[PDB]
RNA sequence: UUGGCGGAAAGGCCUUGGGUGCUUGCUGGCGAAUUGCAAUGUCAUUUUGCGUGGGGAUAAAUCAUUUGUAUACGACUUAGA
RNA sequence: CCUGAAAAUGGAUGGCGCUCAAGCGUGUUACCUAUACUCUACCGUCAGGGUUGAUAUGAUGCCCUGACGAGUAGGCAGGCGUGGAGGUCAGUGACGAAGCCUAGACCGUAAGGUCGGGUCGAACGGCCUCUAGUGCAGAUCUUGGUGGUAGUAGCAAAUAUU
RNA sequence: AUACUGCCAGCUGGGACUGAGGACUGCGACGUAAGUCAAGGAUGCUGGCAUAAUGGUUAUAUGCCGCCCGUCUUGAAACAC
RNA sequence: AAAUUGUUGAAAGGGAAGGGCAUUUGAUCAGACAUGGUGUUUUGUAUU
């Protein structure tokens, strides 16, 4: 298809768990970091969880692009789908969850009219 | 739930120590029993290759009492009732067998390897 | 190299022997020790019955039937070595220690088989001559090791029919030796011989 | 006749550690026969295959396989050094691995 | 819309990489391998057999042939990486090898569409092998021994370290 | 099978016998390809089946009852067609 | 090296063990590896700069170069999320909004956002701003609900029942 | 001549990791001039599958590592709360 | 809804469990080869 672009495999794909999310129900997996004097995760030590940094941003010639290289964009209709017509090789089609049934058909015809991919075109329909 | 009970020799049937005869129990599962057989009957089913397929009992909404303990003190006296449900079906064999076909996807070389191999065979 | 390697225990110093026993068998090599009972260890009889001494005495207070097992048996001794120097309470240390087999005197299996030694772990090589060693049988009797005389008994009946083996092999070769010289100087023999065989 | 053997049997070990931390990516292979860093220069630079079974069959065939090769030499006693596409499971150590003759240079 | 036109202009052209200095020259075969010595080929359907090397074919591979009368080899080309060059040699005198090349080796690659979902040689090929080998045993006849050694496939035993051992 | 030996964990080691194969000890004839320049390129364990069939002699234990050389309950020691 | 040299649970050159050592003193020399050093890629920060050729890039746009990156108390900056308000999307919706469940997917370093599948039936969201009763893991926090303990302690004074 | 030391803008060989990047450009090298180069960052050729094969997620297993968080404190995993 | 429970079922289990780095195995899943390519032997050539 392109060229090969940076960002291939690891650079962190691993979701970034809050400590002691697994030991309580009451703490969420939702990243808290620890604000704790004697915390052996905000103190670095080894074997323990990592912590989020800009060390782990991804490269920005490709931040944001998905695996098909295509940046998403959230649709609900065809005007959204005019505005993202001239850009269909680096933007990528989704719509909305809220979309009635025909409405979501008449985008998913009109994105296959003007050759947008969509994220989602098969939701709500039968195989 | 068997924590501190005792120990009997008609536990050996199945294998372990601690076995007792919850007769309340016993005559509501039964009465439940009763009705299942009853409701298959009425279903027009066999009877006699009825076997309990489901049987589930979970916790109830307590009965609240009061219990008086020492010093003025006031504790919960509470009842654990049962929600019972079960279904007793048909008995059957084997359900279904011939897994699919598992479609083999071979290189070049494993084709070839296979082809020589059919040839060296006679 | 070996699906399965077997040394005789005889000669051999126990921590040298355990030490190159432990490594092959972490680096996934079978290995069954005979002549535990004929191990040695350097030093003086007393010293080693002393030090057995005071692992006897180290045992736990408040339930000896949980605390230390002092194994009496000298392959149960080469053993305890053994399973020192492997880490022993990880998965890989239980596969080296099912890897390893040690027994005292030389059972049917081993001893119509091959049996290898250790330059390593040899006290002849390895002790300078003079100094003092002790045999590991005569330390595991000490320490109430209850076998010393079956197992010597045994191994003798196993050495007379080794020796009988070794007269009938002995007369074999050299027959054949005799037959070859006979059919040698031939121009294969010769060829191979300028060649380099 | 009875032998087909093309590689050089050797056994993965460990992997390149510290005293307290190991280091996935890097294996450690001892070459059968191979005694000194001298005969682990003429082993460097060549593909190795560690070769197992599964229960499974996924392409055709029962057996899957990792490739991998020695780079460079560890030690004074042959042991080398060896990078794998996919790191060795740690279940392998002290495990069958097969060096093969290739990339050739005799 | 949420916008009428974006102020920012995303490139749409592929942007076509500039011109690299790498050029290519022609392959350095190593000196263990001149026409006539016997390989012994690694891998493939013919691993660890004997083979005599005729011509470095211009796609940086090797020419090389059994003889197919001999063991079976026909007149194929390999790796010079996947061969291993012995110190046995054959004059290729009296033969011709500057007919084979790339397009005497060409492919037809079978299509996609045809899958094989439940289960041939060229005469001028086969004519030709027949000539080169013919040749090829005409000389191999004078050496003793060699065509046993060639009919014999190569195998490691146990002791033998190639390091150490000397082909 | 004849003749043995081996109880340390023998379970293996030998031996006179008959039938077949193979033999590269030496000389031959035919075949190999296209797995397409390499892909481990697949080769020698514990059991199961409404199996493929040849031999095969068709039992116990537990609960319940009982005993008291036993016993908190289990368990134990007996009896009981 | 030995004697001097004796303390209480069993016991510690880290352990096994080691005796021309695997001990002690001293010398070559190879070898192992830290988030350190060198080089390369990427992220961010900072600094120095280039850019008014088309009638294409709010020049807060694009681009080049180099250095740097620990962090409690604390400071500042840039962002995520919530309840309401003014605009706009003539935005989503009973052909299914909000909500909830989902070891299903994608994006962001992250706060989180978007989607797939179930349940559900009436409202709700993005963008530019305004506003605050705006973010919980703790406070022997408040209210409510629920566990293990646990079918457990126990339901044995007042003679006694058949 | 040769333990040695120093230098070579000396000659060969075997390995490994990496391949960042643009609409004319710069600095250079190579027979008495056409232009080609290893000179301001990887290309050429050839294979296998047109898929869970590579991968992402997830549950185990394995090697090494990993003390329970918040707080007071010079010092907390604490037999401190 | 959660805590806390009973049952489709899946895996684990030698005095805890949970976690990080890295693979393996099993389960599951997205991305990608009708993409803007041959001008006429297959066709459903104003549809290419």
């Amino acid at each position: 298809a392109s060229l090969p672009h940076p960002k291939i495999v690891k650079k962190h794909t691993k979701k970034f768990k809050r400590h002691h999310s697994d030991r309580y129900h009451r703490v969420a997996e939702n990243w808290r970091k620890q604000k704790g004097i004697d915390s052996v995760v905000r103190r670095r030590f080894r074997g323990n969880i990592s912590q989020p940094k800009i060390g782990y941003g991804s490269n920005k010639k490709t931040k944001f692009l998905s695996p098909s290289g295509h940046k998403t964009f959230l649709v609900a209709n065809v005007k959204d789908l005019e505005t993202l017509t001239m850009h269909t090789k680096t933007y990528a089609a989704e719509i909305a969850h809220n979309i009635s049934a025909k409405n979501r058909v008449v985008i998913l015809a009109r994105a296959k009219a003007l050759g947008i991919k969509v994220t989602n075109p098969k939701g709500r329909l039968a195989l | 739930f068997n924590s501190s009970i005792g120990r009997t020799a008609q536990g050996k049937e199945f294998g372990v120590t601690k076995a007792r005869w919850p007769a309340k129990s016993v005559k509501f599962v039964q009465g439940l029993l009763q009705n299942a057989a009853a409701n298959a009957e009425a279903k027009g089913l066999d009877a006699t290759k009825l076997y309990v397929s489901h049987i589930q009992v979970n916790q109830a909404p307590k009965q609240r009492r009061r219990t008086y303990r020492a010093h003025g003190r006031i504790n919960k006296y509470e009842s654990s009732p049962s929600h019972i449900e079960l279904v007793v079906t048909e008995k059957e064999e084997a359900v279904a067998k011939a897994a699919e076909k598992k479609v083999v996807r071979l290189t070049s070389r494993q084709r070839g390897r296979i082809a020589a191999q059919k040839r060296i065979a006679a | 190299v070996e699906p399965v390697v077997v040394i005789d225990g005889k000669g051999h110093l126990v921590g040298r022997l355990a030490s190159v026993v432990a490594k092959q068998l972490l680096n996934g090599q079978k290995i069954v020790v005979v002549r535990a009972e004929e191990l040695n260890i350097s030093g003086e009889f007393f010293r080693n019955k002393l030090k057995y001494h005071d692992f006897l005495r180290k045992a736990t207070a408040f339930n000896k039937t949980r605390g230390p097992f002092h194994f009496r048996a000298p392959s149960r001794i080469f053993y305890k070595a053994l399973r020192g120097m492997v880490s022993h309470k990880t998965a890989r240390g239980k596969a080296a220690l099912e890897r390893l087999k040690v027994f005292e005197g030389i059972p049917p299996p081993y001893d119509k088989k091959k049996r290898v030694v250790v330059p390593q772990a040899l006290r002849v090589l390895r002790l300078k001559p003079g100094r003092k060693y002790t045999t590991l049988g005569k330390l595991s009797t000490s320490v109430g090791w209850k076998y010393e005389d079956v197992v010597a008994k045994l191994e003798a009946k196993r050495k007379v029919s080794s020796a009988e083996y070794y007269a009938k092999k002995r007369a074999f070769t050299k027959k054949v030796a005799s037959a070859n010289a006979t059919a040698a100087e031939s121009d294969v023999a010769k060829q191979l011989a300028a060649l380099g065989y | 006749a009875e032998s087909h053997r093309l590689y050089v049997k050797g056994k993965h070990l460990s992997y390149q550690r510290s005293k307290r931390v190991n280091n996935p990516n890097v294996s450690l292979i001892k070459i059968e026969g191979v005694a000194t860093p001298q005969d682990a220069q003429f082993y460097l630079g060549k593909r190795i295959a560690y070769v197992y079974r599964a229960s499974k069959e996924v392409r055709g065939s029962k057996i899957r396989v990792m490739w991998g090769k020695v780079t460079r030499t560890h030690g004074n006693s042959g042991v080398v050094r060896a990078t794998f596409r996919n790191n060795l499971p740690a279940k392998t150590f002290g495990a069958s691995v097969r060096i093969f003759l290739y990339p050739s240079n005799i | 819309t949420a916008q009428q036109a974006p102020k920012w202009y995303p490139s749409e052209d592929v942007a076509a990489p500039k011109k690299t200095r790498k050029a290519v020259r022609p392959q350095k075969l190593r000196a263990s391998l001149v026409p006539g010595t016997v390989l012994i080929l690694l891998a493939g359907r013919f691993r660890g057999k004997r083979v005599v090397y005729l011509k470095h074919l211009e796609d940086n591979t090797l020419l090389v042939t059994g003889p197919f009368k001999v063991n079976g080899v026909p007149l194929r080309r390999v790796n010079a990486r996947y061969v291993i060059a012995t110190s046995t040699k054959v004059s290729v005198e009296g033969v011709n090898v500057e007919k084979f090349n790339v397009e005497y080796f060409a492919k037809e690659k079978l299509t996609k569409k045809e899958k094989k979902e439940a289960n041939e040689i060229k005469t001028e090929r086969v004519e030709d092998q027949k000539v080169v080998d013919k040749a090829l045993l005409a000389e191999i006849k004078k050496t003793p021994l060699l065509k046993q050694y060639l009919s014999a496939s190569f195998s490691l035993k146990n002791g033998d370290k190639p390091h150490l051992l000397k082909f």
